[PDB]
């Protein structure tokens, strides 16, 4: 009755009430479910954190899915880089209390984290990248769906990088680009990949951005040498090697530190191939072992 | 209204409004507005206040326009009932009541009206009064930006307004073009003349955008002058435009400086940065979007400012990023014949209480040193010396200069990495740690005695250390092995396995790719013997370019290169034609 | 309010 | 172009909430603030700022910000000087722009923007014009008012909008038919620890106060026109007679008005009239030290220096510091670590100078330089350009009007490195 | 209970301030420009239940604060008080000085906040909510009046 009140006051009083409640009978405190969610369209910033409370204490296998799906729509209709962004922490504390201990359906998730990584000028991106690489690497039965959508992602790459700030959007290229070297297995279409990676818009990248860039782009190498040298395409590892040739260059010229040094050493690694395999040696496999040595 | 309840102050609100004294309409009405402008709903009010639409005191007239204006896209059916008003209004012998009831018949966003403001427009079209058409090129933008599908209709009558002799409209028409159909270059082409003569008399805001307009349309009907014989068509309007650079209003400065830089040519264009650089004495603002503008430029032609060079001088109480923008210019106007006074003032510079200042600077030092060759032992002479500072910040920007100047030049200077060596354990910002752990491995085999000591104490904090500090400290220890295994080996082994549970994933990639590429294994096959060379690579020199270089495909003076971001709305610069086009559609 | 002005 | 203007004071409250196309968020100030708050101070806040689906041009002037909103592309130059226009109309219906001013006359401002500022667009700008379309604020025209239902609101389009020179109302009439000029130069000069000449200049600008009847026509000429350059015009004055005569006749506007400005070319030394001497101590970690300036007179051309100012920025070393003034007043804040003193005028009998003892801070280092020294000063009936009128002839008119002319140097942007 | 009562414009200038607990001047200057930095600043939307400031002893505390126009009023009373009722008899104050001033304004702050501090004090005294009968206030304010009147 009190919350249903317009008075804000008594409204916030309430709910600090219904959290008391909340820590020890919620059996009950779930019955006021959807009256909490439509809590959150009022004004005061106190009363929404304080519904986003009951709803974390709220949260059970039973109802993580519509409560996650109510939270998106409020957080797209929201309006405010720091509120957004604190509806953002609260979503993610929410659906990973105890290691995503309501989450059964975790592509569903993961499709949850890709329409987040629209947020745009979200500050916490290297908190989404973060859970990204958790949920990837903990989850090894839906990694081929992940490998997917986190390509697609470094397809959108081009749109992600008009903010290149620190723990901005651009980390989640980072979370996307180590899952898609570290699990190659699964491409469908790798030298898409490749070529996207390889887009001189990459030189306006962060610099860390571009140092997973550039090593999840030469695991990517060592795995397609690999595919084109088992199948015989030696025309192929060619191809791929002048592709290594034509494009470390642009990168040896990068300002980050790091970075260039990196594409250095890859581009004296590179010449190296040419000249072993232009006296036809299979250096794919011994190349392949310098990333397979680790799985996680 | 008073102090008591806003629901009852509301109510009272609809008692004065609705009372037939006049004092009482005026009153409630001032409220009204007020209570506009704070941001309060008045919304509720709008039946009240509608009645009163048709009053016959004037003040009382302005207010409820204002009203009208703020709240008519809520109330949809309520504020139809206006219109009727209005159009009598249309009407009156009076010109200037007209041109009230033209701004909010257009004004209204009711979606039902669109057919009377077509009407309304079309009759505006030929008032014969002067000030209406003006306000009637305004009305056809407001109703473009209503009503799309009107685009053709809106086009005829705009074809229409621009043929008009008359001064205070041509300036107006013009922004609507540019509004409502910016590639209609057909339109205009008998107009050229008139407009480039009426040029002088337009007033300063349509000023500009005609400016703007004749630039568009001129870098695609003419022929890039850098024999060629200037068309006189460009002759005139490169003429007729040359008197306007003395101007006071600086946005008209802008459009002309804008104009000769992409029309004028090449061997005349000096002129304009005399008037450039006297825009820097207006206010701090203008100083900005003036002061990138002749940044952008300056990468291009280092003549044009080369003779103003101490304007642009920092002076402390200069906000940061107008001393940001000044280094950078002092930067692009850098040549041998004056960089002695340059650099003085750079190491006065050096010692300012603004630390981004300081740390700007500095960089700036080291891009002027990379630029001319014949000073840098003086750079680093006196780079060095500012190690001595006590400063961490000063210290760490210090160490990355030098480190990018060593990269230039990788002569014998292992004193310097000596030094560094011994500042590291004063070092704490992470980049410059890691900067100086670099340098060491650059040249190990020049200072071998030390670099174990430094290797050692990096092991022990390893864990505490930065990711970059981290991935120098994994590059480090791979020369150091490859270089001296017999005394290193422990030590590596000792940071490949810190690295091998290091829970940056990154991280744990380059010490698998290391420890797989130096460490001899079953697989250890002719790359890992290449291991060598490929830590001892030689590497190229860095490239110093200044950042507005990217900005030559924005054109200068528009909103997107001071963004550097391809703004909404924005129009790309033609390439100059091959060949002209028939000269006669000029005529 | 004159006062203070040259005369020209 | 321009959507909607919000009046926001440095305190972080919205004031006055305009709208001319659509209603704009007022969340969108959150992205102001926002860059406000990274800033390490409010003059350093951008002019332009991006957010997700609007851009913020911004002014600084008069501890009030004016942020506009935008949606298109439109030339930066146009929306900031549109916003510098407001600011100076604002000045000058209410002496200055305030919140204070602002809050305590809404529904005229709000008019005022109405009557400016059509669909974004420039509607009415020059001053005259906007006189008689609305009135100023006169107490006595508010009492009129209310004593006959007058308006203040006008009925008929003043005719100088339709006429060929739109910066002026036909038909005025003056009982006191006079005009005044003010020619007022700066000095702009960066000093060195040395006291020598790193880089000067003069700015120089006419004022023109004319109370004249009737559709005069002004002519001001110069004895030594040839120290005129770069000169700014005016929309008023005739360009083509300037180019061919050298000779400013035109039509001058009702009202204070701004003639032309102009700068002095760098191949006359500029007469710098103020030197100093100057000593600061600072001993590394000592908590004292010793504070030493002397101002002086260097030319001053026979004139006398007033109005004279010091104000110097301590770095964090300082504490307190304890000096003794020969005049005017010494003033210092330590919480800003700002050094003001206020000279006032200068004696040739004694010099006036400021010295004394810096409490420093024990433990602190000695900053590195000693911050410099900017310094204001008045110097009445002198012009340092030497620039000089010809003549002040009239044509139109058969009066002979009361004719004046200034000369007043005022210190430009005047800082002394140390 | 009630440690302070602090009546300030949107500037932070004082229009009624009132202690009960012990506090220096400097210390009670302090303890205003805190409120006026913590309650100035909340949006019209925001709640009035505020915690208390830092310089009155602790944040257990809470600030009680109405604000119309530029007038900010605020009451500064400790922890295991009633926010609501504090609220009902900010109220019921506000109504008070209605009834004795004759719609109170700003200028009876200014000018005649003698009586202002009286009407205070019939209501509370030391942290004490003397009165809250509205009728029975405002009868012994107009006795108080009437005594005056008479001698």
């Amino acid at each position: 009755i009190l919350i249903e009140d317009s008075d804000q006051n008594l409204k916030y009083l309430g709910l600090l009430a219904m959290s008391k409640i909340l820590k020890t009978h919620p059996k009950s405190v779930q019955s006021h479910k959807d009256l909490i969610l439509q809590c959150l369209d009022d004004k005061d910033e106190s009363i929404r954190l304080r519904a986003l409370d009951l709803l974390y204490g709220m949260v059970s296998k039973k109802n993580l899915m519509e409560i996650v799906k109510k939270l998106m729509t409020h957080v797209d209709k929201a309006e405010g880089t720091t509120y957004r962004d604190e509806l953002l922490t609260k979503i993610i504390d929410i659906c990973s209390q105890s290691n995503y201990q309501y989450i059964t359906n975790f592509e569903w998730y993961i499709s949850i984290l890709v329409e987040l990584t629209r947020l745009e000028g979200t500050r916490h991106g290297h908190l989404i990248a973060a859970q990204m690489l958790d949920v990837a690497i903990r989850v090894k039965a839906i990694r081929k769906f992940a490998v997917s959508q986190m390509s697609a992602l470094l397809d959108s790459a081009h749109l992600l990088a008009s903010s290149t700030q620190r723990n901005g959007i651009c980390e989640v290229l980072y979370a996307a680009a180590w899952i898609c070297g570290e699990f190659s297995e699964h491409l469908q279409e790798p030298h898409h990949t490749l070529e996207a990676m390889l887009r001189p818009r990459v030189t306006t990248l962060p610099g860390h951005i571009q140092a997973v860039y550039v090593q999840n782009v030469v695991k990517l190498y060592a795995s397609i040498l690999q595919q084109k040298e088992q199948a015989g395409e030696a025309e192929g590892a060619q191809a791929v090697t002048q592709l290594m040739v034509d494009r470390l260059p642009q990168f040896v010229q990068s300002a980050d530190l790091e970075v260039q040094e990196r594409a250095s050493c890859i581009l004296q690694l590179v010449k190296h191939i040419q000249k072993l395999q232009a006296k036809d040696v299979p250096v794919a496999e011994e190349v392949s072992a310098l990333f397979a040595g680790e799985l996680n | 209204g008073l102090f008591s309840s806003d629901l009852k102050k509301n109510e009272d609100l609809k008692q004065m409004l609705e009372s037939n004294k006049d004092s009482a309409k005026l009153d409630a009405m001032k409220r009204i507005v007020g209570m506009i402008a704070k941001g309060k709903n008045a919304s509720e009010l709008f039946p009240a206040v509608v009645k009163n639409v048709a009053s016959k005191n004037i003040e009382i007239k302005k207010l409820v326009y204002v009203y009208l204006v703020r709240y008519a896209e809520e109330q949809q059916d309520l504020a139809l009932l206006s219109i009727s008003t209005f159009q009598r209004a249309l009407k009156d012998p009076n010109q200037l009541i007209r041109a009230s009831a033209l701004r909010v018949l257009s004004s209204i966003r009711v979606p039902i009206i669109v057919p009377i403001m077509m009407l309304a427009i079309k009759e505006a079209s030929a008032d014969l009064s002067p000030y209406v058409r003006k306000n009637a090129a305004h009305a056809i933008q407001k109703l473009y930006s209503l009503d799309p599908e009107q685009k053709e209709m809106l086009i005829e009558v705009i074809e229409k307004l621009l043929k008009d002799k008359s001064t205070l409209v041509a300036g107006s028409v013009v922004m609507a073009f540019e509004e409502v159909c910016p590639d209609r270059i057909d339109l205009i082409h008998k107009n050229y003349r008139k407009l480039c003569n009426l040029l002088v008399d337009v007033e300063e805001w349509g000023q500009v955008v005609i400016i703007h307009m004749l630039t568009r349309y001129a870098r695609t009907q003419f022929v890039s002058p850098w024999p060629y014989t200037m068309d006189p068509d460009h002759r005139l309007l490169i003429r007729n435009t040359k008197p306007l650079l003395q101007s006071r209003n600086a946005a008209v400065v802008m459009a002309v400086a804008q104009l000769y830089w992409h029309i004028s040519p090449k061997s005349e264009a000096g002129i304009i940065s005399k008037s450039l650089v006297r825009l820097l004495r207006s206010n701090r603002e203008v100083q900005y979007i003036v002061l990138q503008n002749i940044a952008t430029m300056s990468i291009q032609r280092k003549g044009m400012f080369e003779p103003y060079l101490k304007s642009f001088y920092v002076r402390s109480t200069d906000p940061t990023m107008i001393k940001t923008l000044k280094l950078e210019i002092l930067t692009n106007l850098a040549n041998e014949a004056n960089i002695s006074t340059l650099l003085r003032e750079f190491q006065t510079y050096v010692k300012s209480q603004d630390k981004q200042f300081a740390a700007a600077t500095i960089q700036t030092i080291g891009r002027c040193a990379t630029n001319i060759l014949e000073v840098t032992d003086t750079c680093l002479n006196g780079l060095v010396c500012l190690l001595s500072n006590r400063d961490e910040i000063v210290v760490a920007e210090s160490v990355v200069v030098i480190k990018k100047l060593l990269q230039m030049q990788p002569a014998q200077h292992g004193e310097i990495i000596k030094h560094m060596a011994k500042l590291l354990d004063s070092i704490t910002v992470p980049v410059a740690r890691a900067s100086i752990l670099w340098l060491i491995g650059e040249n190990c085999e020049r200072v071998p005695k030390i670099a174990p000591d430094v290797l050692r104490k990096m092991a022990k904090s390893f864990t505490s250390e930065d990711d970059l500090v981290k991935l120098q400290i994994l590059n480090l220890g791979a020369k150091l092995y490859l270089t001296n295994s017999k005394q290193t080996k422990l030590l590596t082994q000792y940071i490949l396995n810190l690295g091998k549970y290091d829970q940056n994933y990154d991280i744990r990639d380059r010490t698998r790719f290391i420890r797989q590429l130096i460490v001899p294994n079953v697989k250890s096959g002719a790359l890992s013997k290449y291991a060598k060379k490929i830590f001892l690579a030689q590497k190229p020199a860095p490239l110093l370019e200044s950042p507005f270089k990217d900005r030559d495909h924005f054109q200068l003076g528009t909103l997107s290169h001071t963004l550097n971001i391809k703004a909404t709305g924005y129009l790309e610069l033609s390439n100059w034609p091959e060949v002209a086009p028939d000269p006669s559609v000029r005529n | 309010s004159h006062a203070g002005y040259q005369t020209i | 172009m321009i959507h909607s203007l919000f009046l926001i004071n440095c305190s972080g409250d919205i004031f006055l909430e305009k709208h001319w196309k659509s209603v704009v968020s007022q969340s969108v100030c959150d992205y102001f603030f926002e860059a406000q708050e990274k800033a390490a101070d409010v003059e350093n806040v951008p002019p332009v700022i991006s957010t997700p689906h609007h851009y913020l041009i911004s002014i600084y002037r008069d501890k009030l910000f004016f942020v506009s909103v935008i949606q298109t592309e439109v030339p930066p130059l146009f929306v900031i000087e549109f916003l510098h226009r407001v600011a100076d109309t604002f000045q000058d219906y209410f002496g200055e722009c305030s919140e204070a001013a602002i809050k305590d006359n809404v529904v005229i401002v709000y008019e005022l923007l109405e009557e400016m500022l059509d669909n974004g667009f420039p509607l009415a700008t020059e001053s005259n014009i906007l006189k008689e379309l609305i009135k100023p604020p006169t107490i006595l025209r508010s009492v009129v008012n209310s004593i006959t239902g007058s308006s203040n609101v006008g009925d008929t389009l003043p005719t100088g909008q339709l006429s060929n020179i739109p910066w002026r109302r036909a038909g005025v009439k003056y009982t006191n038919n006079e005009a005044y000029f003010d020619v007022v130069e700066e000095i702009d000069a960066i000093i060195d620890k040395s006291g020598s000449t790193v880089f000067a200049e003069i700015q120089g600008v006419i004022d023109a106060c004319i109370k004249l009847s009737g559709m005069p026509d002004l002519s001001l000429s110069f004895m030594n026109p040839r120290l005129l350059d770069d000169v700014s015009f005016h929309p008023c004055i005739r360009f083509k007679r300037w180019e061919s005569e050298r000779v400013l006749s035109f039509i001058p506007p009702d009202g204070n008005f701004r003639l032309i400005s102009y700068r002095v070319s760098s191949q006359n030394l500029v007469a710098i009239p103020v030197y100093v001497k100057h000593s600061i101590s600072f001993k590394e970690n000592s908590s004292c030290g010793r504070f030493d300036i002397t101002i002086g007179p260097k030319q001053n051309m026979g004139k006398t220096i007033e109005g004279i100012t010091v104000t110097v920025h301590m770095p964090k070393v300082v504490l307190n510091m304890n000096l003794t003034p020969t005049q005017g007043s010494y003033t210092f804040d330590p919480v800003t670590k700002v050094l003001t003193w206020d000279v006032g005028k200068i004696t040739p009998q004694k010099l006036p100078s400021l010295k004394g003892l810096v409490n420093l801070q024990s433990g602190a280092p000695k900053p590195e330089e000693n911050p410099s020294l900017n310094i204001q000063f008045k110097i009445q009936q002198l012009a340092i350009s030497g620039l000089k009128v010809n003549r002040l002839d009239m044509y139109g008119e058969k009066y002979k009007p009361f004719k004046g002319v200034k000369y007043v140097t005022k210190a430009g942007k005047f800082q002394v490195r140390t | 209970m009630i440690k302070a009562i602090l009546i300030f414009n949107n500037h932070g200038k004082p229009r009624l301030s009132k202690f009960y607990q012990p506090y220096s001047e400097d210390t009670q200057q302090q303890i205003i420009r805190e409120t006026f930095h913590l309650v100035s600043k909340r949006d019209e939307n925001v709640c009035n239940f505020l915690e208390g400031g830092l310089l009155i002893g602790g944040s257990d505390n809470k600030l009680i604060y109405r604000h119309y126009a530029t007038l900010y009023f605020v009451f500064c009373v400790d922890s295991s008080e009633s926010e609501l009722g504090i609220l009902d008899l900010i109220q019921v104050f506000v109504e008070t000085l209605d009834k004795c001033f004759e719609n109170v304004c700003e200028l009876d702050l200014i000018f005649h906040v003698d009586k202002v501090h009286n009407i205070l004090a019939e209501m509370v005294m030391g942290g004490m909510v003397l009165e809250t009968n509205m009728n029975e206030i405002v009868t012994q304010i107009d006795a108080q009046n009437k005594l005056e009147k008479s001698e």
